[PDB]
C-alpha cells in the first residue's frame, strides 16, 4: 500500500533499500516461451520452442545468428532482442576487421552486460526487458552464458529460462551428471527430453514448433527447422 | 442504508459516533484502526451504499482461530455499549458524483438514530502551507457553531489551535470533510473535526500522532504520551512481498 | 483548472487560457489613445508614475521613436517594453541597411509580431505581457495607424484605445468620429474630451503629432502651456455649452 | 496554485514570483539615496556590527567606474555577481567609444540583464534592488532598479526595512535647493529614525559623489558628522 | 522523512538528505564480507549463497582483481560493483601508464571515493547501492586496507565487516590480536568468524571464499590453496 | 533532468517564500551540524591558529587517516566542518582553483581571493534547478606579505567574510560570545591558548593531547604546518600550570 | 551512466 | 534548400582562406579539452565530468536563439567575469546585421531540419 | 487492509508489476478504428482487398490510398492513422530504391519489411517519442514464390498465409480459418 | 510527469481525492455519457427488452457465476457439455475496455438452476446497476451462488517472494451462511478482493444469503489448459454434482477449444 511513490521511477531508491522498476523489468521474461540450453566437452547446443498465434500464421524465429562461432536465443520483447543482436553484431565484426581474430565469449558478455548497466541509473530510460542464452565456441572450449534484465551474466553449464521452466531446470538439475561424457545426438536428445517437460502432460513435442542451433569444434553455427530435425527426434522415447 | 448484522437495530440515544474521511494518506483510517483494535469493539451491522468502490476480505482484527474466519465489506459499523461510544469504518475510495450523496445519507441516519454529537478525523495536503503554518504545530481543530456553547472552555483550556479561515474555509485534501462540516452547520448538528498536515508515504507515526492528539481530549486512556496502543494483526506487509534472487 | 498551466495544452472546447490571462494582464495599466485624422495622425498617453519626488529625465515616459517615420506607445511590462522596442530598431535598421528604403510600417508590425506569436508556441516561456500602438507614414497608403495583442495579432484602425477603461473610450470615439472629415485640431479637441471623460490636469497627459513638411516627417511633442490651453480651451466651451 | 511557477499567468493577469521577490527585498537593511544642487549622497547600515570584524574585507558600497558608485538592500550574495558585469560593461563601452559611459546608459544595459530571469523556467529572479549614483556634464543622477528589471529616476529616495515612513519623512523635509552637507544630514536623519540601536561611525557607510567623483567617506569623517547631529 | 525523500537534491528540515540513507540502506540486502589487516599482509573472506548446482564453480565472483598487486571484496548491487570494478581498474592502468610505478593504495581509494561521492549530487542519476573494500601490500609500507561507502567516505581499518550482519562480525573481530599474527592464523580466525555469524533457517546452504596478498606471496593478490581452504573450514567446524 | 520540481515553498532551490525566504538554504545551514564537531580560529599579532575536535569512537580504525585539516597550498591552510565527502570535494576545487590563478597571473593566489573565488562558485548552485547546495563551511587562515594574518570564512548561501577571531560548528555561539568578551578586554603562546581555553570552557571536557588537533602559520615561518602530539601535550601542560 | 547524460 | 542557402562552394570550404580561421573559430574548444586532459590526469575522472555536468546545466536556461542573451552563470564558472578579449568589443554580436525567421531558427537548434 | 489507487499507463517507459508495456497495447487497441483490409497469398499471386467508407459524394474517390505502390512487385495496405503510413511508406520507397542503385537487383519481401520494421520500433532529434499507430500488410512475388507479410505498432514482422486488419480483424480471420485452402487459385 | 526544464510538479494521490470539487450545456454533456453507459439487460431471442429484474421474474435455487475467460472455458468444457439449456437474456455494456459477453441460461430439466459467463470487464460505476439489473430488491431466501474468478500470482502477498509459490492454486471466501466447507485454503489476512465477484459476495453476505467465491491464481493469464485444469477439484463439491456427467468428451472439448484459440499479438517472443 506503501508503495506508490517509490515505483515509477528507475532513479529512485525505496525506504526498504530496494528497485521496483528492475523487478517489474525481470518478470518480463517469463512472457516467453521456454528455452533450453546445454554443453558437453566438444559441443554446444540450443534448443527452443517455437509459438505460433493460429494455425494460418509462420512461427517467429527463436534462434539469432551473431557469428560464425557464437548463437544467441531469447526470451522476452522483440525490439530489445533485436537491438541487442545489432549491438553484438558490430561488435564482432569490428574485432574480426581490426585484430583478424574472433571476439572471445567472455569479452562479448562483458561488453553485453557493461552496456546494459547503463539505463538502470539514469532518467529517461528503462531496463532491457529480454533474457538471452548465449552459446559458443573459442580456444577455451565450448561456453554457455545466461543473461540477466538486472545487467547480470552467470556462467552456467545448463540452463533453462522462459515461462513454466522450472520442470525443464528440475530435469536438468538432475541428469547434468552425464552431460560431458556424450557425442551430439544423446545431448540433442537429452535437451529435446529437458524440454518435454514443460508442455501439459496431453500435448508432443512434433516437428513443428521445435528450434535447433548446434556449435561445434570443427562445426559452424547452424539452425535446423521443419524437416531438418527430423534425424535428431525419431529416437526419442514416449512421455 | 442501515443493516443490522443480527436480527434488530440496537438502540442508540446520546451516543458519540467517530468516523474516519477519505483523505491524503488514509490517516483517518489509521486511526480508526488503531481506536478499534485498542478498545475491543464489536461488529453491529453494516452501512449498505452504492457510493463506494466494493471490496471484500476476512477479519482485520484477529487475535484467536475462532473469529480469523469472519467477512467484511468496505463499510461497517462497530459499537461498544458501555461507554456511549460507536464507529464506523471505511476501506474503499469514492466513486466519482457520489460523494455527496454518502454525506445526506450519513447525516440523514445520524439525524434519525439518536447520536450526541459527531467527530471527524482527516488530514490536509503539507505542501500548501505559508510562513507562519511551518513554525507551528501542524495540528489544528474545528467546531460547529452549535458545540461552541458546551465544550470552547475545555477546548482553550487545553491550549489548542483553532484552524485558520480564507470570510470561508477549505480543506486541501480532506475529501468529504467540507462538505460534512457545511451540511452539519446547516443542519444544526453537533460536529468537531480533527486533522493534521501529512504527506504521502510511511503515514504510522501520523496514525498515532493523530489518535494521541484525540486522547488528549477525550480522555479514553490514562493520561500519557510506550505501546499504550494494539497494532492490528493486518499490518503484516505494507511494502510488498519480497526480494527476488540472483540480484543483490 | 486542469487545462490552464502551460502555453501549449488546449482546452477541450479549444481555448489557450494562459493567453487569454496574458491579453487579461493588459487592463491594469494606462489608457493609451490614438486617432488617424486628415492630415496627421495622433497620440495620447496617461502618467501613471506622478510622485512629487520623481525626476523629469528623458523626452516622455511612454513614446518612443522606432525610425525617422514612425514612432510607438506602450501599455503593460515596461521589462519586456523595453525588450521590444530595441528589437523594433534593430529591424528598422536592418531593413534600411538591406534596401536603402525606409521600411513600410505593415512589414514592421508583422516582423514584430511573428517575434510575439513565437513565445506562445514552445513550451518553457512566458508569453510578451505588452500591447503596443503604432503611428507612421508611408509613400504606399500614406497615414496609418496600428494595434498589437499579446498573442500576436494585428489590424489597421482608425480611432482605437488600449489599457484602462477602453471600452468607454471606444464607444465614445465611435459615437463621436467622422469619416474622412477629421482635422488635426478637430482631433485634438476629440481625444482631450475623450480623455477627461474616461479618467483634468496638463501633468498628467503626453501628447505626440506626426505631419508631413516639406517632403519630411516631423515628430513633434506638445509643450505643457500648449496642453494647458487645449485643456483651458474645452472647460470653457463644456461651460459654455451648458 | 499559481504560486509555484515562475512562467504562470494568474487568472487576474499577475505574477506572483516577482511579488514575492520585491517582499524578500523588501526585508533587508534600509538604505537612502538624496541628490543634492552639486552632489548626491548614500547611506546603508551594516549587518556585521560585532568586533570580531575586520574593518578593510567587505563594504556594501562600491565604485564602478571614477564617476558611478552603487549601494543595495536585499540578497548579498547576489550582488557580487552584478557588480562585476556591471564594471565589466563598463570597460566595455569605454574601450569602444574612448568615453567614460553615462549613467543612464549602465542603468538600461544592467536592467535588461536583470529581466532575463524572470521568463524562462528553471532559474530565480535576482533578490536585490541597486541605487546607482553618477554626475555627467555637470548634472547628478539617481537611479534604482527592480529585481523585475524597470527603473526609475529619483530625487530622494529610502529603500529596505521600513521604507514608507522614510519616504513620508524625506517628502517632509527635502528642499529643491540644497547643499552636499545639508543632504548628508539629511540622509543621516532618515537613518537615525529607524535604526533599533545606538548608531555609531562603525556601523554605517556613507557615499558621496561630485565632479571630483565617487569616493567612500572614511570612519573619521562619517564621525565628524555624527558628532553634529 | 517522508516528502523530502524523493530525489538527491533535496533537503531534509533538520538537514539530511534521504536518498543517500535509503542506499546505505541498500547494502544491508547482501552477505557478510569481512576483512582483517594482520601484521604481514591482509586476508580477505566472503560468504557467499549457492543459488543452484548448474552454475559453473567460479561463477559470480566477488572477490576481484583490479591489478597485480591491488584485491577487492564487495557487497550489495552486483552490477554497480561490476562498474565500479571496471572504473578502479581504469584509474590504476592510467596512472601507471603516466607516472610509471606502482599507484599507492591511498590516491586509488581517494580517487575511487570521489567518482563515487559524484553521484550523490544531480537529480538525473541515482547513488551507488554497493559498499567495498581494497587492500595492498609492500615492503616499504607494509600492508593497507580501506572502506568505501556509498555516500562517499573513505577511512582505514585494521578490521572491516560489511554486509548484513556486520555488527556482530565487528564484535567477534574486536577480540583478536591483529598486529601480533601472521596470515595462517588470521585465515583460521576469518573462517571461523565466518561461520559463527552465518544463519541456517533463513539461507539453505553457503561456500566459502578466501584470499590473501601479503608478504609470502610476494605482494599479489592470489586465491588459497584448497588444502589450507579444507583444514580452516575444518577447523571452524570443530571449533562451532 | 525531466524530474521536474517539486510543488511548495520549500522542497525546492528556486521558489520564493510569500516574504522572500529560501528554505533550502537554511536547511543546508542546518546540515553543518550533523557532525557533532566545533571548529574555533584566532587570529594573532603575528600568528593564526586554528584548533578543532577530533573523535573517533571505533577501536579499529586507523587514527592517522581520520583528520579535517587540509593544505590547500604550501601557504595556505583549510579546516571544513560539516559533511565529510562534500568538504573533500570542495578542497579538491578550492586545489583547482588555486591551480589555475597561479597559471593564469604568475603568482600565489591571496586568502580573499580565494575565498571570493569559492564564494562566487557557491552562490550559483542556487539559482539553478539541477545542481544542490554542499554542507560545509570553509575556514581559511594565511599570512600576507603586507598585511599580517589573514582569517576568512564561507559558507553554504555564498557569502564570505573576514574576521578576527570566528567559530562554527555546533557551539557556534557560545563560542562567539566567548571570543567577544575575550577581544573587548598577543604573542604566538598567547593565541594557542586562548583558542583551546575558549574551546575546553565551551565544550566542558578538560581535553587530553589524542583530542584536538592545531595548524598554525607566523610570519617567521608563513608555511602552514600541523602540530604533532608532543608540542600539543606540552602546550596543554603549560596551560594546565 | 553520468557520462553518458552529457552526450 | 538552394534558396535558404546559396553561393557555396565545395572546393573553396576544403581549403582555409587563413592560417587563423580555424584556430579563431574554435580556440574555447581547444581550451576546454586541454584544461579537461590536465585535470583528468592529475585528479581523476570526477572532476572532468562535474565541470561539464555544471556546463551542460548552466547553458540550457536562456533566450531562445534569435534574440541575445547575456550568459551570466556560464562566464561565473568558466572565470570569464573579470576579462575582456577581442571577441568582446569588435562586431557586437548584439547589433547583428543579419538575423533570421523565429520559427526556423528555433527549429535548427533543436535539430529538426 | 485498504482499496488504494495505482497508475502504470502514463509513460512509455514505465513497467507494469508484470512486465506489460500498456501504451504498446494502447497503440495496438487504436488499429481498430481504421478500416478492414484482407490479404491471402496463394500458389499463383498475391491478392489484397479493402473498403475505402467514403464519408461524402463530393470527395472525389480517387484520393483515399488504401492500396500504395512501394515498387514494381511490392504492394501495401492501410489500418489506423494515414499520416504515419505516409512517412513509413516513404522509407519503403527509398530503401528500394537505394538497393536497386546500390547492387542492381530487386530486394526482397522479407529485406524490405525488415528496413521498414528497423524503424518503428525505436522510440522515447527526429524519432518520436510515442509508438505509430498504424499497421502494414506487404506482399508480393520474388524470386520465391509469392509472400505475404505483416506488421503491427510494436515494431516486429511476421510471415503469413491469411491475414485481416482493421475492425473486423476477428470476424475476418474466423472466416479466413474455415474458408482458406492450401492450394487454391485467384478465383475462390 | 515534467514535459521541459525546471516544471513544477505535483505528486499523485493514492486516495483519489484529485478530483478537487468545483451551464445547461453540462447538464446536457453529462446526461449524453451517463446514457452512452448504461446497462441496459434485452431479450436477445427476439423481443426488444425487459421489464422487470431477471430473478424477480422466475425461482431460482442455484445460481452459478463465472468471470473471465478461463471460468467461461471451464463451464462450457464441463457442465454445458450435457442436458440442454435455454438462453434467457444478455447485457450491453460499453467501457473504454470492452467493446459469451454476459449471457444467461437456465437447465431446461430443472427450470430452477441457473449459469452465467460474463467474459467482459465491468467498470466500477456498472456494478450496482448490474446487481440492480440482475438481482432486483427483493432477494429469495433460499439460494446458492457460486462465483469462480482468474487473478495473476503477482498480485499474492507473502513473505517470500512471489516466484517461489507453486502456481497455480486455489483460495476461497464464503459467507457465514454457508454451512458447507471449501476444498482450498481460505485468503490469507492481508489480501483483498475487488470488483464485480466481491460486489456479489458483499450482497449476498449483508442480505443473508449462502454464497462462496473460488480464486485461482495463475501466472499465465490467457486461454491455458493448466489454468482450466486446476479448477477440476470444484467438481467434488455438493454444489456441482448433477451437472458432471461425461469427463472424457470435456477433455476433448477442451482440446479442440485449446488447439482453436485465437490471433495473439507479437511482442513478446
Amino acid at each position: 500500500m506503501f508503495r506508490n511513490q517509490y515505483d515509477n521511477d528507475v532513479t529512485v531508491w525505496s525506504p526498504q533499500g530496494r528497485i521496483h522498476q528492475i523487478e517489474y523489468a525481470m518478470e518480463a521474461v517469463k512472457q516467453g516461451s521456454a528455452t533450453v540450453g546445454l554443453k558437453s566437452k566438444t559441443h554446444a547446443v540450443l534448443v527452443a520452442l517455437k509459438r505460433a498465434q493460429s494455425e494460418l500464421a509462420a512461427h517467429q524465429k527463436k534462434i539469432l545468428h551473431v557469428d560464425n562461432h557464437i548463437g544467441i536465443s531469447i526470451a522476452g520483447l522483440t525490439a530489445d532482442a533485436r537491438l541487442l543482436c545489432n549491438f553484438m553484431r558490430q561488435e564482432c565484426l569490428d574485432s574480426r576487421f581490426v585484430f583478424d581474430r574472433p571476439l572471445p565469449v567472455s569479452r562479448l558478455v562483458s561488453l553485453i552486460g557493461s552496456k546494459t548497466q547503463i539505463p538502470t541509473q539514469r532518467y529517461g530510460r528503462r531496463p532491457y526487458g529480454v533474457g538471452l542464452l548465449i552459446a559458443g565456441y573459442d580456444d577455451m572450449g565450448p561456453h554457455i552464458f545466461q543473461t540477466c534484465p538486472s545487467a547480470n551474466y552467470f556462467d552456467c553449464r545448463a540452463m533453462s529460462i522462459g515461462a513454466r521452466s522450472q520442470s525443464a531446470r528440475t530435469y536438468l538439475e538432475r541428469h547434468m551428471s552425464e552431460f560431458m561424457e556424450c557425442n551430439l545426438n544423446e545431448l540433442v536428445k537429452h535437451g529435446l527430453r529437458a524440454l518435454r517437460e514443460t508442455l501439459p502432460a496431453e500435448q508432443d513435442l512434433t516437428t513443428k514448433n521445435v528450434s535447433i542451433g548446434i556449435v561445434g569444434k570443427d562445426l559452424e553455427f547452424t539452425i535446423y527447422d521443419d524437416d531438418d530435425v527430423s534425424p535428431f527426434l525419431e529416437g526419442l522415447e514416449e512421455r | 442504508m442501515f443493516v443490522p448484522c443480527g436480527e434488530s437495530a440496537p438502540d442508540l440515544a446520546g451516543f458519540t459516533l467517530l468516523m474516519p474521511a477519505v483523505s491524503v494518506g488514509n490517516v483517518g483510517q489509521l486511526a480508526m484502526d488503531l481506536i478499534i483494535s485498542t478498545l475491543n469493539m464489536s461488529k453491529i451491522g453494516y452501512f449498505y451504499t452504492d457510493c463506494l468502490v466494493p471490496m471484500v476480505g476476512n477479519n482485520p482484527y484477529a487475535t484467536t482461530e475462532g473469529n480469523s474466519t469472519e467477512l467484511s465489506i468496505n463499510a461497517e459499523v462497530y459499537s461498544l455499549p458501555s461507554r456511549k461510544l460507536v464507529a464506523l469504518q471505511l476501506r474503499s475510495i469514492f466513486i466519482k458524483y457520489k460523494s455527496k450523496p454518502f454525506c445526506e445519507k450519513l447525516l440523514s441516519w445520524v439525524k434519525s438514530s439518536g447520536c450526541a454529537r459527531v467527530i471527524v478525523l482527516s488530514s490536509s495536503h503539507s505542501y500548501q502551507r505559508n510562513d507562519l503554518q511551518l513554525r507551528s504545530t501542524p495540528f489544528r481543530y474545528l467546531l460547529t457553531p452549535s458545540m461552541q456553547k458546551s465544550v470552547q472552555n475545555k477546548i482553550k483550556s487545553l491550549n489548542w489551535e483553532e484552524m485558520e479561515k480564507s470570510f470561508c474555509i477549505r480543506i486541501p485534501g480532506g475529501g468529504i470533510t467540507k462538505t460534512l462540516y457545511d451540511e452539519s452547520c446547516s443542519k444544526e448538528i453537533q460536529m468537531a473535526v480533527l486533522l493534521k498536515f501529512v504527506s504521502e508515504g510511511d503515514n504510522i507515526p501520523d496514525a498515532l500522532g493523530l489518535v494521541e492528539y484525540l486522547n488528549e481530549w477525550l480522555q479514553i486512556l490514562k493520561p500519557l504520551s510506550a505501546s499504550r496502543w494494539k497494532i492490528p494483526s493486518s499490518w503484516r506487509l505494507l511494502f510488498g512481498s519480497g526480494l527476488p534472487p540472483a540480484l543483490f | 483548472r486542469r487545462y490552464d498551466s502551460r502555453t501549449t495544452i488546449f482546452s477541450p472546447e479549444g481555448r489557450l487560457y494562459q493567453v487569454e490571462y496574458a491579453m487579461e494582464a493588459i487592463g491594469h495599466a494606462g489608457t493609451c489613445l490614438g486617432i488617424l485624422a486628415n492630415d496627421g495622425v495622433l497620440l495620447a498617453a496617461e502618467r501613471r508614475n506622478i510622485h512629487k519626488l520623481l525626476d523629469e529625465v528623458f523626452f516622455s515616459e511612454k513614446i518612443y521613436k522606432l525610425n525617422e517615420d514612425m514612432a510607438c506607445s506602450v501599455a503593460g511590462i515596461t521589462s519586456d517594453a523595453n525588450v521590444l522596442t530595441n528589437e523594433l530598431r534593430l529591424i528598422a535598421q536592418r531593413y534600411l541597411l538591406q534596401y536603402q528604403e525606409p521600411i513600410p510600417c505593415e512589414q514592421l508590425v508583422t516582423a514584430l509580431c511573428d517575434i510575439k506569436q513565437a513565445y506562445t508556441q514552445f513550451g518553457g516561456k512566458r508569453p510578451f505581457g505588452v500591447s503596443l500602438l503604432y503611428i507612421g507614414w508611408d509613400k504606399h497608403y500614406g497615414f496609418q495607424l496600428y494595434q498589437s495583442d499579446p498573442s500576436g495579432n494585428y489590424g489597421g484602425w482608425k480611432a482605437t484605445c488600449i489599457g484602462n477603461n477602453s471600452a468607454a473610450a471606444v464607444s465614445m470615439l465611435k459615437q463621436d468620429y467622422k469619416e474622412g472629415e477629421m482635422t488635426l485640431k478637430s482631433a485634438l479637441a476629440l481625444a482631450i474630451k475623450v480623455l477627461n471623460k474616461t479618467m483634468l490636469s496638463a501633468e498628467k497627459v503626453e501628447i505626440a503629432t506626426l505631419t508631413r513638411e516639406n517632403g519630411k516627417t516631423v515628430i513633434r511633442v506638445l509643450k505643457q502651456k500648449e496642453v494647458e490651453q487645449l485643456i483651458k480651451k474645452h472647460e470653457e466651451e463644456e461651460a459654455k455649452a451648458e | 496554485g499559481y504560486s509555484f511557477s515562475l512562467t504562470t499567468f494568474s487568472p487576474s493577469g499577475k505574477l506572483v514570483q516577482i511579488e514575492y521577490a520585491l517582499a524578500a527585498v523588501a526585508g533587508g537593511a534600509p538604505s537612502v539615496g538624496i541628490k543634492a544642487a552639486n552632489g548626491v549622497v548614500l547611506a546603508t547600515e551594516k549587518k556585521q556590527k560585532s568586533i570580531l570584524y575586520d574593518e578593510r574585507s567587505v563594504h556594501k558600497v562600491e565604485p564602478i567606474t571614477k564617476h558611478i558608485g552603487l549601494v543595495y538592500s536585499g540578497m548579498g550574495p547576489d550582488y557580487r555577481v552584478l557588480v562585476h558585469r556591471a564594471r565589466k560593461l563598463a570597460q566595455q563601452y569605454y574601450l569602444v567609444y574612448q568615453e567614460p559611459i553615462p549613467t543612464a546608459q549602465l542603468v538600461q544595459r544592467v536592467a535588461s540583464v536583470m529581466q532575463e530571469y524572470t521568463q524562462s523556467g528553471g532559474v530565480r529572479p535576482f533578490g536585490v534592488s541597486l541605487l546607482i549614483c553618477g554626475w555627467n556634464e555637470g548634472r547628478p543622477y539617481l537611479f534604482q532598479s527592480d529585481p523585475s528589471g524597470a527603473y526609475f529616476a529619483w530625487k530622494a529616495t529610502a529603500m529596505g526595512k521600513n521604507y514608507v515612513n522614510g519616504k513620508t519623512f524625506l517628502e517632509k523635509r527635502y528642499n529643491e535647493d540644497l547643499e552636499l552637507e545639508d543632504a548628508i544630514h539629511t540622509a543621516i536623519l532618515t537613518l537615525k529614525e529607524s535604526f533599533e540601536g545606538q548608531m555609531t561611525e562603525d556601523n554605517i557607510e556613507v557615499g558621496i559623489c561630485n565632479e571630483a567623483g565617487f569616493r567612500r567617506l572614511t570612519p573619521t569623517e562619517v564621525k565628524d558628522y555624527l558628532a553634529a547631529i | 522523512g517522508t516528502g523530502y525523500d524523493l530525489s538527491a537534491s533535496t533537503f531534509s528540515p533538520d538537514g539530511r538528505v534521504f536518498q543517500v540513507e535509503y542506499a546505505m540502506k541498500a547494502v544491508e540486502n547482501s552477505s557478510t564480507a569481512i576483512g582483517i589487516r594482520c601484521k604481514d599482509g591482509v586476508v580477505f573472506g566472503v560468504e557467499k549463497l549457492v543459488l543452484s548446482k548448474l552454475y559453473e564453480e567460479g561463477s559470480n565472483k566477488r572477490l576481484f582483481n583490479v591489478d597485480r598487486h591491488v584485491g577487492m571484496a564487495v557487497a550489495g548491487l552486483l552490477a554497480d560493483a561490476r562498474s565500479l570494478a571496471d572504473i578502479a581498474r581504469e584509474e590504476a592502468s592510467n596512472f601507471r601508464s603516466n607516472f610509471g610505478y606502482n599507484i599507492p593504495l591511498k590516491h586509488l581509494a581517494d580517487r575511487v571515493a570521489m567518482y563515487v561521492h559524484a553521484y550523490t549530487l544531480y537529480s538525473a542519476v541515482r547513488p551507488f547501492g554497493c559498499s567495498f573494500m581494497l587492500g595492498s601490500y609492500s615492503v616499504n609500507d607494509g600492508a593497507q586496507l580501506y572502506m568505501i561507502d556509498p555516500s562517499g567516505v573513505s577511512y582505514g581499518y585494521w578490521g572491516c565487516a560489511i554486509g548484513k550482519a556486520r555488527q556482530a562480525a565487528k564484535t567477534e573481530i574486536e577480540k583478536l590480536q591483529m598486529k601480533e599474527m601472521t596470515c595462517r592464523d588470521i585465515v583460521k580466525e576469518v573462517a571461523k568468524i565466518i561461520y559463527i555469524v552465518h544463519d541456517e533457517v533463513k539461507d539453505k546452504a553457503f561456500e566459502l571464499e578466501l584470499s590473501w596478498v601479503g608478504e609470502l606471496t610476494n605482494g599479489r593478490h592470489e586465491i588459497v590453496p584448497k588444502d589450507i581452504r579444507e583444514e580452516a573450514e575444518k577447523y571452524a567446524k570443530e571449533s562451532l | 533532468m525531466s524530474r521536474g520540481s517539486s510543488a511548495g515553498f520549500d522542497r525546492h532551490i528556486t521558489i520564493f517564500s510569500p516574504e522572500g525566504r529560501l528554505y533550502q538554504v537554511e536547511y543546508a545551514f542546518k546540515a553543518i551540524n550533523q557532525g557533532g564537531l566545533t571548529s574555533v580560529a584566532v587570529r594573532g599579532k603575528d600568528c593564526a591558529v586554528i584548533v578543532t575536535q577530533k573523535k573517533v569512537p571505533d577501536k579499529l580504525l586507523d587514527s592517522s587517516t581520520v583528520t579535517h585539516l587540509f593544505k590547500i597550498t604550501e601557504n595556505i591552510g583549510c579546516v571544513m566542518t560539516g559533511m565529510t565527502a562534500d568538504s573533500r570535494s570542495q578542497v579538491q576545487r578550492a586545489r583547482y582553483e588555486a591551480a589555475n590563478w597561479k597559471y593564469k597571473y604568475g603568482y600565489e593566489i591571496p586568502v580573499d581571493m580565494l575565498c571570493k573565488r569559492i564564494a562566487d562558485i557557491s552562490q550559483v548552485y542556487t539559482q539553478n534547478a539541477e545542481m544542490r547546495p554542499l554542507g560545509c563551511c570553509m575556514i581559511l587562515i594565511g599570512i600576507d606579505e603586507e598585511q599580517g594574518p589573514q582569517v576568512y570564512k564561507c559558507d553554504p548561501a555564498g557569502y564570505y567574510c573576514g574576521f578576527k577571531a570566528t567559530a562554527a560548528g555546533v557551539k557556534q555561539t557560545e563560542s562567539t560570545s566567548f571570543l567577544e568578551k575575550k577581544v573587548k578586554k598577543w604573542t604566538f603562546e598567547q593565541t594557542v591558548e586562548t583558542a583551546i581555553t575558549c574551546l575546553s570552557t565551551v565544550l566542558s571536557i578538560d581535553f587530553k593531547p589524542s583530542e584536538i588537533e592545531v595548524g598554525v602559520v607566523t610570519v617567521e615561518n608563513p608555511k602552514f604546518r600541523i602540530l604533532t602530539e608532543a608540542e600539543i601535550d606540552a602546550h596543554l601542560v603549560a596551560l594546565a600550570e | 551512466a553520468l557520462a553518458s547524460v552529457l552526450e | 534548400d538552394l534558396l535558404r542557402k546559396g553561393f557555396s562552394c565545395v572546393k573553396n570550404e576544403l581549403l582555409p582562406s587563413h592560417p587563423l580561421e580555424l584556430s579563431e573559430k574554435n580556440f574555447q574548444l581547444n581550451q576546454d579539452k586541454m584544461n579537461f586532459s590536465t585535470l583528468r590526469n592529475i585528479q581523476g575522472l570526477f572532476a572532468p565530468l562535474k565541470l561539464q555536468m555544471e556546463f551542460k546545466a548552466v547553458q540550457q536556461v536562456q533566450r531562445l536563439p534569435f534574440l541575445s542573451s547575456s550568459n551570466l552563470s556560464l562566464d561565473v564558472l568558466r572565470g570569464n567575469d573579470e576579462t575582456i578579449g577581442f571577441e568582446d568589443i569588435l562586431n557586437d554580436p548584439s547589433q547583428s546585421e543579419v538575423m533570421g525567421e523565429p520559427h526556423l531558427m528555433v527549429e535548427y537548434k533543436l535539430g529538426l531540419l | 487492509m485498504f482499496l488504494t489507487r495505482s497508475e502504470y499507463d502514463r509513460g512509455v517507459n514505465t513497467f507494469s508489476p508484470e512486465g506489460r508495456l500498456f501504451q504498446v497495447e494502447y497503440a495496438i487497441e487504436a488499429i481498430k478504428l481504421g478500416s478492414t483490409a484482407i490479404g491471402i497469398q496463394t500458389s499463383e499471386g498475391v491478392c489484397l482487398a479493402v473498403e475505402k467508407r467514403i464519408t461524402s459524394p463530393l470527395m472525389e474517390p480517387s484520393s483515399i490510398e488504401k492500396i500504395v505502390e512501394i515498387d514494381a512487385h511490392i504492394g501495401c495496405a492501410m489500418s489506423g492513422l494515414i499520416a504515419d503510413a505516409k512517412t513509413l511508406i516513404d522509407k519503403a520507397r527509398v530503401e528500394t530504391q537505394n538497393h536497386w542503385f546500390t547492387y542492381n537487383e530487386t530486394m526482397t519481401v522479407e529485406s524490405v519489411t525488415q528496413a521498414v520494421s528497423n524503424l518503428a520500433l525505436q522510440f522515447g532529434p527526429g524519432a518520436m517519442s510515442r509508438p505509430f499507430g498504424v499497421a502494414l500488410l506487404f506482399g508480393g512475388v520474388d524470386e520465391k514464390g509469392p509472400q505475404l507479410f505483416h506488421m503491427d505498432p510494436s515494431g516486429t514482422f511476421v510471415q503469413c498465409d491469411a491475414r485481416a486488419i482493421g475492425s473486423a480483424s476477428e470476424g475476418a480471420q474466423s472466416s479466413l480459418q474455415e474458408v482458406y485452402h492450401k492450394s487454391m487459385t485467384l478465383k475462390e | 510527469a515534467a514535459t521541459f526544464f525546471g516544471e513544477v510538479v505535483k505528486a499523485p494521490c493514492r486516495a483519489g481525492t484529485e478530483d478537487e470539487e468545483e451551464t445547461p450545456e453540462d447538464r446536457e454533456v453529462r446526461l449524453q455519457l451517463a446514457r452512452k453507459r448504461e446497462v441496459r439487460l434485452l431479450r436477445r431471442q427476439t423481443k426488444t427488452s425487459l421489464e422487470v429484474s431477471l430473478l424477480e421474474k422466475y425461482p431460482c435455487s442455484k445460481f452459478i457465476i463465472a468471470i473471465g475467460n478461463n471460468a467461461v472455458a471451464f463451464l462450457s468444457s464441463f457442465v454445458m457439455n450435457s442436458g440442454v439449456w435455454e438462453e434467457v437474456g444478455c447485457a450491453k455494456l460499453w467501457n473504454e475496455w470492452c467493446r459469451a459477453f454476459c449471457v444467461f441460461y437456465h437447465l431446461k430439466s430443472n427450470p430452477s438452476v441457473f449459469l452465467c459467463q460474463c467474459s467482459c470487464y465491468v467498470a466500477e460505476d456498472q456494478q450496482y446497476q448490474w446487481l440492480e439489473k440482475v438481482f432486483g430488491s427483493c432477494p429469495r431466501k433460499n439460494m446458492q451462488i457460486t462465483i469462480l474468478t482468474c487473478r495473476h500470482v503477482t498480485d499474492y502477498k507473502t513473505s517470500e517472494s512471489t516466484g517461489s509459490l507453486p502456481s497455480p492454486f486455489l483460495r476461497a471466501l464464503k459467507t457465514q451462511n454457508f454451512k458447507d466447507s471449501a476444498c482450498c485454503p481460505l485468503l490469507e489476512q492481508p489480501n483483498i478482493v475487488h470488483d464485480l465477484p466481491a460486489a456479489v459476495l458483499s450482497y449476498c453476505q449483508v442480505w443473508k444469503i449462502p454464497a462462496i467465491l473460488y480464486l485461482c491464481y495463475t501466472d499465465v493469464m490467457k486461454l491455458d489448459l493448466i489454468t482450466v485444469e486446476a479448477f477440476k477439484p470444484i467438481l467434488s463439491t455438493r454444489s456441482l454434482k448433477g451437472l458432471v456427467k461425461n469427463i472424457p468428451q470435456s477433455t476433448e472439448i477442451l482440446k479442440k477449444l485449446m488447439t482453436t484459440n485465437e490471433i495473439q499479438s507479437n511482442i513478446y517472443t
